RNA sequence: GCGAAGAACCUUACCAGGUCUUGACAUCCUUUGACCACUCUGGAGACAGAGCUUUCCCGGGACAAAGUGACAGGUGGUGCAUGGUUGUCGUCAGCUCGUGUCGUGAGAUGUUGGGUUAAGUCCCGCAACGAGCGCAACCCUUGAUUUUAGUUGCCAGCAUUUAGUUGGGCACUCUAAAGUGACUGCCGGUGCAAGCCGGAGGAAGGUGGGGAUGACGUCAAAUCAUCAUGCCCCUUAUGACCUGGGCUACACACGUGCUACAAUGGAUGGUACAAAGGGUCGCGAAGCCGCGAGGUGGAGCCAAUCCCAUAAAACCAUUCUCAGUUCGGAUUGUAGGCUGCAACUCGCCUACAUGAAGCCGGAAUCGCUAGUAAUCGUGGAUCAGCAUGCCACGGUGAAUACGU
């Protein structure tokens, strides 16, 4: 009956710290569903490349976050002692 | 004209409608984005050097 | 001075109820901004009148309006020393459809009256009787060609 | 021709930027306390050969981590120099600040290092030609596989500004697997402003 | 019952396929509606004529996405790959006229500096 | 104020020729606001209105009523090519 | 009938100066006998070692004058840039006539 | 339609008037330590005169009160004194070096010659043998597929609901991590070799489609006004504050766009089909009111959940019947809405009425090779309000390429 929500600017970080909730969170709350890819959301950022003239010349940069979702079924004492000592590292924001 | 123009926009104007965003580092009106509170200039030049988390150049 | 030369050619699907190429390829001539429901349906229901007016056959009668107003032979003009000499040539299997569409639909824009749908369904009638704008046409493309007729090869 | 610049072009590509925190809704106000953090690093560290500062935030705790070539003077004999850091902190950060320090092994292989190193001699009047040269010979000893450096400006006092480069090895700037640093560096002189730039292509 | 979902531009349209009269079902709508252009109808039997079976199997149609003509392409895509899920014999059959290929067009991106994909802005002299 | 909530009359305009009543065209009013509609009270009354570098005095009509002060102080002195 | 437009930066267009231009590249009338009405592009411009920059910019249909000089005062580069011009369109005319006379 | 990804005041750098001189912004001086804020009066405001309070915390401190200095401050000049950044030839295939050799010498060779390629890409020959920066590949995205995972996504088979609703299940799509896949790989012919032509397999075949990536250098190309900076200049002002005006002028000339000159059309009624994005001092539904722009209302949403948000061309019926018109909408009078302290100079939108030029455009000239041109809608940055501009998304969807 608990959810988790994780947002990270890169995956590499997100999908390791997923991984560390999903193994500690079995060893306690066994009911534990497999992390669902939820979309990620992007933004562009075009601006112009000169200083002075030449708006035909533009540079773009953009901005993807990836998010993750962790679910329990039937929790257990330790489970929330379990996920609070889990502390992943930053770039990733957790949200119980 | 600009350590005026700086400080001035710091206080507390009349009306809120005479407030208005001015660039952090450089200061130029024109051009901020207030996402991240720099103009198109210095975003340019501070993101190259890898300081904003997230940020990368995009190809597609 | 730069390119390969030959290059490939673009597909037609057989449409229904008419089936046929030239059928296809003109509905594609008369659509503009890529409205097919608007050009396709005048064409469709153009046929009617071709059936009510001289009924013969609709996939006939068009058949040797076309091969009425198809021309023979062309002008492929090139500037020679002093002036420039109109050379006259055959035309291609492939440009022989296409410059007769082309001139069935610049000259049915041209005929004046109410609706396009009967402004093309009587052109062809025309043509199918050897007259009208159409027809007139190619006759002054073979008398200009056979006009200059030296220098065909030379 | 112009050329994109080579530490922007391999961002997340192959290296990881400084700054590596997330956060939203503060994005804005995390951001340029992090400009304010490296603005006050770089002025007192100013002589200890600093090149790499990355800021770590964690649920209000920045964790920052200082790279240094000579950390003797930043840490040590003394063991009171770093700790007035979370002391001149604490002023503008108004958070529990706490900076490691991290030996830099083979400082000749650090783009940054090498860039003031050439730039401090600028001003010590020496000559162009021989300051870089003796920075491409002392870094091919530390097992790069190409540098090249060059200088531009009013140069060796001339009237007419212009640029000179020495380059030995391979610098492949349009490869993505490349791992090549780079650094650009002010050197005050008092006919001008000149300024450096340095890249190497590292071992791996 | 054999799926077939196929994909055209935007489109994509899941098919399953069962032994029948030969009505077609869309959205549970009629496919005499949902196709308006007895054009965009040859098009949805080609799979089906190449192969004798037009009257022997019925279409359950559950397709979403993409313009009135991209469903079109879709689903002659979709009855395509579960009708030769039903039998591997019609696969040279149906190859001959190019229906197994899902079709790789899709719009382009605009540029900056250019009004579109490739459009480009007048140029002048002076 | 364009809308139900209006009219819209700058304070110290409005108080000055309110108590200017007892002149009654007997006293010039040097203001500066130029974006304040003119009342009834202002009629017959003479304001000398900013229009930019001086002060132009105009006399209020009934027909100016509902207009705002710098309607009848043109700005941009253009005299032909 | 010819239309100008000078655009005189780091100097002052004067009168006396906009005569002497207007004048000058008048001449080149004669030349070619249906100049169709154009904008011509003068450029004006001083250093601080006392030389003056002049470019004309022409374009006819199908003939595109330009000249660009550099000399030591503003009247002698405007003199020596006629030069420069009637060259071009004595080159481009007696081109195209004399070679489809082979 | 260039800096300007938003000029009503601010922005603003300009003008008129009204003001200040260690100053609007930082350091070191010395006494208190909080300093203010607020109300009243004169006020166009800046600012002038009075009262309430200024509670610092821990000999430290940052700011503030008070006058002095060192000093500050310049969007003042020079882009021909400069750093950095960018355009352009041009994503054109070239530009050089080490050692050797030839020549008195500048120079040459390699880099030329015969094939081939998109490519100084590759093969053979050769007084040269090799290398570097460039090309190619490594990166992102689209097109096919396997495993992992079923929530806020999907509904095969089901029972129920006004409605995938609710119960139920990841079957299928779907989202995103890891992999397979395209590499002349294979076959036939041709050639000596590079390679070339065709064919099979496949979703994809000949660098598949599209991006990011721009070599030595040329234009003393642009930017001292984003920032930095040598020299020169000003400093009771070329620095600093306030109100008002202006950057929106107008006999005219040029460039770039939007709307039209109608029947493939206008008007009226019904109805179907998307992708990509934004939302916490924010999005804002149902309901009620008004012809309308809009008002009240407060649901839900820190979001695959709720909102923005009904996509438009297209399709189906009626009418208009070739006219300066039931085309076109400029222009103008009146009455309103919305933001803002304030809409006159100088904002956007709505209702009624007025109804202009215009019936395809001279000489000349521009863009585009396939999901392209053409056409129709949608969203986002700047933003209290304001885009026919800019940057992205999808719907429908051509003609032609003999050839140099
Ligand atoms: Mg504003
Ligand atoms: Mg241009
Ligand atoms: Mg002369
Ligand atoms: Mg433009
Ligand atoms: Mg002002
Ligand atoms: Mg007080
Ligand atoms: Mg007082
Ligand atoms: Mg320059
Ligand atoms: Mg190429
Ligand atoms: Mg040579
Ligand atoms: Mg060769
Ligand atoms: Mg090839
Ligand atoms: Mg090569
Ligand atoms: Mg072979
Ligand atoms: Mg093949
Ligand atoms: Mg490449
Ligand atoms: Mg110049
Ligand atoms: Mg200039
Ligand atoms: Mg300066
Ligand atoms: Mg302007
Ligand atoms: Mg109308
Ligand atoms: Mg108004
Ligand atoms: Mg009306
Ligand atoms: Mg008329
Ligand atoms: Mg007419
Ligand atoms: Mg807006
Ligand atoms: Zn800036």
């Amino acid at each position: 009956k608990i959810r988790i929500r994780l947002k990270a600017y890169d995956h590499r970080i997100l999908d390791q710290s997923a991984e560390k909730i999903v193994e500690t969170a079995k060893r306690s709350g066994a009911s534990v569903s497999g992390p669902i890819p939820l979309p990620t959301e992007k933004s562009i950022y075009t601006v112009l490349r000169a200083v002075h003239k030449y708006k035909d010349s533009r540079e773009q940069f953009e901005m993807r976050t990836h998010k993750r979702l962790i679910d329990i079924v039937n929790p257990t004492p330790q489970t929330v002692d379990s996920l609070m000592r889990l502390d992943l590292p930053s770039g990733v924001d957790i949200e119980i | 004209a600009k350590k005026s123009m700086i400080a001035k926009q710091k206080r507390t104007p009349k009306y809120a409608v005479q407030a208005y965003t001015r660039c952090e580092r450089c200061g130029r009106p024109h051009s901020v984005i207030r996402k991240f509170k720099l103009c198109r200039i210095c975003f340019r030049e501070l993101a190259y050097k890898g300081q904003i988390p997230g940020v990368k150049k995009a190809s597609w | 001075m730069p390119r390969k030369g030959p290059v490939a050619k673009r597909d037609v699907l057989p449409d229904p109820i008419y089936n046929s190429k030239l059928v296809t390829r003109l509905i594609n001539k008369m659509m503009v901004d890529g409205k097919r429901g608007k050009s396709q349906a005048i064409l469709y229901s153009a046929f009617d009148i071709i059936a009510q007016e001289t009924g013969k056959d609709p996939m006939e009668v068009f058949e040797q309006a076309m091969k009425n107003i198809m021309p023979l032979l062309e002008v492929k003009a090139r500037r020679v020393g002093g002036a420039n000499y109109q050379v006259p040539i055959e035309v291609r299997a492939d440009r022989r459809s296409t410059l007769g569409l082309r001139w069935l639909v610049n000259y049915a824009r041209l005929r004046g009256e109410k609706t396009m749908e009967v402004r093309v369904a009587r052109e062809i009638m025309d043509a199918a009787n050897n007259t009208g704008a159409s027809v007139k046409k190619r006759e002054d493309t073979h008398k200009m060609a056979d006009a200059n007729r030296a220098f065909a090869h030379y | 021709g112009q050329k994109v610049h080579p530490i922007g072009m391999r961002i997340g590509v192959i290296r990881d930027w400084d700054s590596k925190w997330y956060a939203e809704k503060d994005y804005a106000d995390f951001l340029h306390e992090d400009l304010r953090i490296r603005d006050y690093v770089a002025k007192r560290l100013s002589d200890a050969s600093v090149s790499r500062v990355e800021i770590e935030r964690a649920a209000n705790r920045v964790n920052i981590t200082i790279h240094t070539a000579k950390p003797g003077m930043v840490i040590g004999k003394g063991g009171s120099e770093v700790e007035a850091l979370r002391k001149n902190l604490n002023e503008l950060t108004q958070k529990r600040v706490h900076i490691n320090i991290v030996e830099i092994k083979r400082a000749d292989l650090d783009a940054k290092l090498v860039a003031e190193n050439i730039a401090r001699q600028l001003e010590g009047r020496v000559s162009f030609r021989r300051a870089q040269k003796q920075a491409i010979q002392r870094t091919m000893r530390a097992g790069a596989k190409g540098i090249k450096t060059q200088v531009s400006g009013r140069l060796g006092g001339a009237d007419i500004a212009r640029a000179e480069h020495y380059s030995e090895g391979t610098v492949p700037l349009h490869t993505l697997r490349a791992d090549i640093d780079y650094a650009w560096e002010e050197a005050d002189t008092t006919y001008g402003k000149l300024g450096v730039k340095v890249w190497i292509y590292r071992g791996e | 019952q054999y799926y077939g979902t196929g994909r055209r531009k935007s489109s994509v349209a899941r098919v399953r396929l069962v032994p029948g009269d030969g009505k077609i079902v869309i959205n549970n709508r009629d496919w005499e509606d949902y196709i308006p252009f007895a054009a965009l109808r040859e098009v949805i039997k080609q799979p089906l004529v190449a192969t004798e079976t037009l009257g022997n199997y019925d279409v359950l149609v559950n397709v979403h996405g993409g313009g009135y003509t991209g469903q079109a392409g879709a689903i002659r895509h979709g009855v395509a790959r579960a009708l030769l899920q039903v039998a591997p014999e019609y696969r040279p059959a149906l190859k001959s006229a190019g229906l197994l290929t899902r079709d790789p067009r899709m719009k382009e991106r605009k540029k900056y500096g250019l009004k579109g994909a490739r459009r480009a802005p007048q140029f002048s002299k002076r | 104020r364009s809308l139900k909530k209006g009219p819209f009359v700058d304070d110290h305009l409005m108080k000055k020729v309110e108590a200017a009543a007892e002149s009654e065209k007997k006293q010039v009013i040097k203001t500066w606001s130029r974006r304040s509609t003119i009342f009834p009270t202002f009629v017959g009354q003479t304001i000398a209105v900013y229009d930019g570098r001086k002060h132009v005095p105009v006399y209020v009509q009934e027909d100016m009523v509902g207009h705002k002060l710098g309607e009848f102080a043109p700005t941009r002195t253009y005299r032909g090519h | 009938m010819l239309k100008y437009n000078i655009r005189g930066e780091n100097i002052e267009v004067t009168e006396p100066i906009r005569d002497y231009v207007e004048k000058k590249i008048d001449k080149l009338e004669r030349y070619f006998t249906e100049t169709p009405d154009a904008n011509v592009h003068v450029n004006l411009k001083v250093y601080s070692d006392k030389n003056a920059k002049v470019e004309v910019t022409i374009p006819l249909p199908n003939l595109v004058l330009r000249a660009e000089e550099t000399s030591g005062d503003l009247y002698a580069s405007i003199d020596l840039i006629v030069d420069k011009l009637e060259r071009q369109i004595r080159k481009h005319k007696t081109k195209v006539n004399r070679k489809f006379r082979d």
